[PDB]
């Protein structure tokens, strides 16, 4: 759900 | 000493990759001191019709123009934590935390240096916005930027370069005081080695100002009253102003806030 943490894995 | 140099080189390299951006870059064209440009000035409804093509009434446009350069801006000081040592093996839920309440610090720390007493580069420098169009805005719009610029004319007058700012934007992510942190202290013993490097680079690189360190860390404080009033005034939008909606990062990064 969260998008800052989708963004920090990539 | 020499761990602490290069820390702080490292810094500045990952800076360089992750901001295209920076404020040397920045500087150049606001003193007009580059080749290519200039940037289309902003002065009035005129001239905002014109420029337009770079890149609902005026105020609301205009604040959602901004939500997309502050969710830009947002995904490059991700990927600039990412390369701070330790900092993506911190726990993934601290990670997120540390970055829903130190975006906008940063953003108002970096927005300094594409500003001048008169106005902000917009578009990627392809644009400049004047601080008195801005404050002809209707209530409450006219007021969002110029708590911004009152710090910004300030926090410039210490003449940071890009080098200092890599190490203290740094030092901002890692606060091991945000709110709902799981473990403080992984977090705290890097932002001590941060504070360390920080310390030095101010002592070589800017040997004749006196307690600038100590300055620096009040500007910190100095950011948390900024992005209070700030949300305080997004809250007095949302009452108001109908049709607005935040994009969904910032929905995510305001969300309690
Ligand atoms: C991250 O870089 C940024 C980030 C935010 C902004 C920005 C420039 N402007 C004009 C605004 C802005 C202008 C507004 C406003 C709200 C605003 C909110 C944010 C920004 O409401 C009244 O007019 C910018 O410059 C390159």
């Amino acid at each position: 759900k969260s998008l800052l943490q989708q963004l920090l894995t990539e | 000493s020499a761990d602490l140099r290069a820390l702080a080189k490292h810094l500045y390299d990952s800076y360089i990759k992750s901001f295209p951006l920076t404020k040397a870059k920045a500087r150049a064209i606001l003193t007009g001191k580059t080749t290519d440009k200039s940037p289309f000035v902003i002065y009035d409804m005129n001239s905002l019709m014109m420029g337009e093509d770079k890149i609902k009434e005026v105020a609301i446009r205009i604040f959602q123009g901004c939500q997309f350069r502050s969710v830009e801006a947002v995904q490059e000081i991700t990927e600039y934590a990412k390369s701070i040592p330790g900092f993506v093996n911190l726990d993934l839920n601290d990670q997120v935390t540390l970055l829903k309440y130190g975006v906008h610090e940063i953003i108002y720390t970096m927005l300094a240096s594409l500003m001048n007493k008169d106005g902000v580069l917009i578009s990627e420098g392809q644009g400049f916005m004047t601080r008195e169009f801005l404050k002809s805005l209707r209530k409450p719009f006219g007021d969002f930027m110029e708590p911004k610029f009152e710090f910004a004319v300030k926090f410039n007058a210490l003449e940071l370069d890009d080098s200092d700012l890599a190490i203290f934007i740094a030092v901002i992510i890692l606060s091991g005081d945000r709110p709902g942190l799981l473990n403080v202290k992984p977090i705290e013993d890097i932002q001590d080695n941060l504070l360390q490097a920080l310390e030095l680079q101010l002592k070589l690189n800017h040997p004749e100002s006196s307690q600038l360190f100590a300055k620096l860390l009040q500007k910190m404080t100095d950011l948390r009253q900024i992005v209070t009033e700030h949300v305080q005034l997004l809250q007095v939008i949302k009452k108001t102003e109908t049709d607005m909606s935040l994009h969904p990062l910032l929905q995510e990064i305001y969300k309690d806030l």
